[PDB]
């Protein structure tokens, strides 16, 4: 069957390809996609993604042969251009969820390898994932799942200079504060606080940013969205989530998080929590706030 | 001594 | 009661099958429960897991095509309330404080996360945390020396014994970590 036969046709062709030395592996992946590209749209959903991951593995293999092969940085540029074309072939087949996640894996590998002109490759792969998120995704729980991968992937990056880190940093916050629903907005904005704290650029000698004020601006903006929410259950459920987010930075020695901010929120939750329906949902919301208070003690 | 250990 | 903990196979995206010695050990009729962190990423691996045990729990990974899998799951095995989540929702990835934050949310004695593709098993704040790693030893952009590994839990009343299985070269090597509930 076309779906399953193709999933396991490349799966074998990747395990059988590890026998190939790095210089020959590229020559084959190039004829593999030429063979697997003739299948069509509904087919290439399952053959091309393994070739892209085999491309990322190949670029790491060239970095092992760095002191043996001095043309290894040009080869890495050629592979990521191969992956960019292989993932772009999936976009013409009217796909978005999978190519976005493949573009995120490519920016991660490029920043980890460190070949010459890798910051540009990692930026193009990240900006391409944003293009698929903006132009091709519009479902609140699918958007939330897509932007939390972009943020979590961007959080682990450390290869961008400040002139490239700042546009991506403010792009994640802009797209998060503009989600479809208020509860999903509150989660995504509060998740963006890790970008300003534990995100690394190449100007700090590899150190974390620790932007304490910007960390609060997200949480203050996350509480604003929480007030204008839609369900007193979801409203308080978001109030307790943001509370634990303050506790995270509080224990990570963030100066801008003071115990006054915490007590303001536990009292706000104490007021609205009895005003909920008796349900399985609010029983778990009760236990969640009980655990949060038990951790602070 | 894991329970499998074949 | 004994549980199998594994995930992040990434078949066929990054691998094709488990190592030869893993397929020999994993055979039906011997394990009661299976908790999967996600990223299978197809039915071909699901149906293989359903034949290893009757009760199989799977959460959704970042590359799983099946939406029917839940984002997270909390299941009880004996005395231990266990929480299951893939771990791509835990920002920063593999962060300790972010994982304990979720342990407060689920209110679980043991928390299972898997995105790192790195095996971890330890106690923190009198609470236990598992990461089985990639059972296939799949590719990860942030870690270059992936050891194919899974985890077997031996639960008895108020005590759990976790066995980590690792493919180091050709050999399968096992270590043991024990945790008792306070």
């Amino acid at each position: 069957e076309d779906f399953a036969d193709e999933q396991s046709l490349v799966g074998r062709f990747i395990h059988l390809l590890r026998s190939e030395d790095p210089d020959q592996q590229y020559l084959i992946l190039n004829t593999a996609r030429k063979h697997f590209g003739a299948g069509g749209n509904q087919r290439i959903r399952f053959t091309l993604p393994p070739l892209v991951f085999a491309a990322y593995q190949l670029a790491f293999r060239y970095k092992e042969n760095s002191k043996v092969d001095d043309k290894w940085e040009k080869k890495c540029q050629k592979i990521f251009s191969f992956a960019h074309q292989t993932i772009s072939a999936l976009i013409k087949a009217e796909l978005a969820e999978l190519p976005l996640r493949l573009f995120l894996q490519g920016a991660l590998a490029a920043g980890e390898i460190g070949f010459e002109n890798h910051e540009t490759v990692a930026y193009e792969f990240m900006s391409q994932a944003f293009s698929l998120y903006e132009d091709e995704i519009s479902d609140s729980k699918a958007q939330l799942a897509a932007i939390t991968l972009i943020i979590g992937t961007f959080e682990r990056m450390k290869c961008f200079s400040e002139e490239n880190h700042e546009p991506l940093r403010t792009q994640c916050a802009l797209a998060a504060s503009k989600l479809l629903k208020k509860p999903d907005q509150g989660r995504a904005v509060s998740t963006c606080a890790h970008l300003f704290w534990s995100g690394r650029n190449t100007d700090k000698n590899g150190e974390e940013l620790h932007g304490g004020k910007r960390v609060m601006e997200c949480l203050k903006k996350a509480l604003k969205i929480a007030n204008q929410c839609m369900d007193p259950s979801l409203q308080v459920q978001l109030f307790i989530e943001i509370l634990n987010r303050y506790i995270y930075f509080y224990e990570k020695e963030n100066d801008a998080v003071t115990i006054q901010v915490l007590n303001q929120l536990i009292q706000k939750i104490r007021e609205d929590l009895p005003n909920l329906e008796s349900s399985e949902e609010t029983e778990q919301i009760n236990k969640h706030f009980h655990n949060t208070l038990e951790h602070l003690r | 001594d894991d329970p499998l250990n074949a | 009661m004994l549980v199998l903990v594994l995930g992040d196979l990434h078949i066929p995206h990054r691998c094709n099958s488990l190592p030869a010695k893993f397929k020999k050990l994993l055979v039906p009729g011997k394990i009661q429960h299976i908790l999967c962190t996600g990223n299978l990423c197809t039915k071909e691996s699901y149906d293989y897991l359903k034949t290893l045990a009757g009760d199989v729990h799977i959460v959704r990974g970042d590359f799983d095509e099946n939406l029917n899998y839940p984002e997270q799951k909390v299941v009880t095995v004996g005395q231990f309330k266990i929480g299951l989540i893939h771990g791509h929702q835990v920002i920063p990835w593999g962060d300790m404080a972010s994982l304990a934050l979720l342990q407060r949310q689920f209110d679980v004695d043991i928390l299972i996360s898997g995105h790192t593709h790195k095996f971890e098993a330890f106690e923190h704040e009198n609470k236990f945390y598992i990461n089985p790693g990639s059972a296939t030893g799949a590719y990860n952009a942030l870690e270059t020396n992936i050891i194919p590994s899974f985890v077997l839990m031996d639960i008895q009343a108020s005590t759990v014994v976790t066995y980590v299985y690792q493919l180091i070269g050709d050999d399968v090597k096992v270590e043991r970590i024990e945790y008792k509930k306070p």
